[PDB]
């Protein structure tokens, strides 16, 4: 069934599942031609694939030359991110493959069940969170992954950097999730809040700031501020 | 023309024969129906006035026995039996009919309409999607389910069904996911007709089957297999012409027949649309497009 806020707490049990994001696959800039047109040309894109209990992000890099000579190519984007999600899940050990797979847009269905087709007792469902994931290339360092591929490629991250050494993992989620629904709500002014002390940094090898458990705090209120006045002037509140 | 006689009418009953019906009163002196074209299939179906619950019925072929009904207070039902003593069946039916008992079989010799709805259909195919070989005619009712149903409980009152589903396996070759999800080709010309049907004939054999078993009996999983049935041939690139041609004829004749009221229950506005005006041969099924539009515009 469809995945929601009464079955919530489940996305943090001991059954492993990954939620898939397909919003980044096919991704455009739109121009003017010399006759006068208006013409898109593509740009890398991602699928993003989260184990939400862990963190372990498995990015996808969808390089344009996935689209050469390809027609009807958002159609085409879905089946083709349905063909990568299953891979992984073959690639993987049996006791390491999700028990289900959360989509969250339900266009992903279909293709997704058609290419799953060997694995029957893995469930494909769709959810009613509306999640901010369409905003993860607003985080700087998948972003640039991403522009600067020029093959196919995966990438593996952990999203919650460290933080599961200090909170739980439905936590860990919920900080992701403001911190991306900001960004996606006004991305400049959120990387304002994440950016706006040089002493505190990011790790080479993380994506987030190194944040003390007060300094989060902080941010985490800052982070709803900015999404309660985004929408008190968007709807004149 | 045959004779199917009946010992008696202690309930009353519509009885159905092909395409007709009419009613019986409860004790109302009847001894059955005469005068019946032999064809090469017929059916012949109850639904009682004290319980339209449970509608259910016989296909029989005249060509392969004498067949007769008779009520069984036990069970709560008329069923058929297959009188073995020839000389005797002749003295019942040429008598009842000088007794004048019976109902004839009402045809119009302009109306081709059984024929048009049976061409395909064949007893010895009926007999393998309802098994039960002691007997050479077949029982359907309203509750059997099918075996495609089942497997989402009795499998000796199941229909066997061609399973077809889209999602699956069988319709889908590895490498090919988004070909074949899109294009149903492979699965109707190289699974259903090349591999499992072996010809259209059987194949549109069992469209026409289950739609009579969903129209006569209101047979869920029947009505569910006619859909699937359309929607593979429909759905698919590349099917030979004379299949597609012969399916607008078919279908033409199947909503001609399909009682005007029953609209909301016996078609599916999903597959109709698709198959009408978006599907690989939105433009094939002429003659079948205009009746509907003409008879079923709010469906579409
Ligand atoms: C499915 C999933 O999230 N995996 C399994 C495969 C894999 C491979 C490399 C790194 C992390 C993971 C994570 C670790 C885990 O959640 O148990």
């Amino acid at each position: 069934g469809a995945m929601n806020s009464s079955n919530y707490a489940e996305l943090f049990n001991n059954d492993i599942k990954l939620f898939v994001d397909d919003t980044n696959v096919y991704r455009v800039t739109v121009h003017k031609t010399f006759e006068g047109n208006v013409a898109t040309k593509a740009i890398n894109g991602c699928i993003f694939t989260l184990n939400p209990k862990t963190g372990h992000l498995f990015l996808k890099i969808i390089h344009t030359s996935v689209w050469a000579g390809q027609k009807r190519l958002s159609q085409l984007a879905k089946w083709k991110t349905a063909e990568e999600v299953s891979a992984l899940v073959r690639s993987l050990p049996k006791e390491e493959q999700p028990k289900q797979i959360i989509v969250t847009r339900k266009a992903m269905l279909d293709p997704l069940e058609v290419h799953m087709l060997d694995f029957p007792n893995i469930a494909i469902r769709p959810t009613e969170l509306r999640l901010p994931f369409s905003a993860a290339m607003s985080i700087d360092k998948l972003s640039d992954v991403v522009m600067k591929a020029t093959e196919p490629q995966m990438v593996l991250f952990n999203i919650y950097d460290d933080w599961l050494d200090r909170i739980s993992s439905y936590t860990a989620f919920s900080r992701l999730t403001l911190l991306l629904r900001a960004l996606k709500t006004n991305e400049e002014s959120a990387k304002m809040i994440l950016l706006s002390d040089p002493t505190i940094t990011i790790k080479s090898y993380h994506l987030w700031p190194s944040f003390t458990d007060e300094q989060w705090i902080t941010i985490e209120s800052q982070m709803r501020d900015l999404i309660l006045t985004e929408y008190g002037r968007k709807y004149n509140v | 023309m045959n004779t199917v006689p009946f010992t008696s009418a202690p309930i009353e009953v519509t009885i159905g024969i092909d395409q007709y019906s009419f009613n019986v009163k409860e004790n109302q002196p009847f001894h059955g129906i005469k005068d019946i074209p032999i064809g090469h299939v017929h059916v012949i179906h109850f639904q009682h006035a004290d319980n339209s619950s449970m509608r259910y019925g016989y296909w029989f072929d005249c060509r392969m026995g004498n067949f007769y009904i008779q009520y069984d207070p036990k069970d709560g039902l008329y069923k058929m039996m297959e009188e073995r003593d020839g000389a005797k069946f002749e003295n019942i039916v040429h008598n009842f009919k000088e007794r004048q008992m019976m109902v004839s079989y009402p045809k119009i010799d302009e109306d081709d309409t059984w024929y048009n709805l049976t061409e395909f259909v064949q007893m010895d195919k009926i007999r393998k999607i309802v098994r039960k070989d002691e007997n050479q005619f077949s029982y359907v009712d309203s509750s059997m389910t099918t075996v495609q149903e089942n497997e989402l409980s009795d499998p000796a009152h199941s229909l066997n069904y061609t399973v077809i589903n889209f999602k699956s396996r069988e319709a889908i070759r590895p490498g090919h996911e988004m070909e074949d999800f899109l294009d149903k080709s492979y699965y109707l010309n190289t699974v259903m007709l090349q591999g499992i049907f072996k010809n259209s004939s059987n194949y549109f054999g069992e469209l026409q089957f289950a739609f009579l078993n969903a129209m006569f009996f209101g047979n869920y999983g029947s009505s569910l297999q006619w859909h699937a049935m359309i929607e593979l041939i429909c759905s698919s690139a590349t099917v030979p012409k004379h299949m597609l041609d012969k399916l607008d004829e078919i279908l033409y004749y199947q909503i001609k027949t399909l009682p005007e009221q029953y609209s909301d229950i016996l078609l599916n506005e999903r597959v109709w649309n698709i198959c009408l005006y978006s599907s690989f041969q939105k433009n094939s099924l002429h003659n079948t497009e205009k009746i509907m539009e003409n008879k079923y515009p709010e469906l579409l």
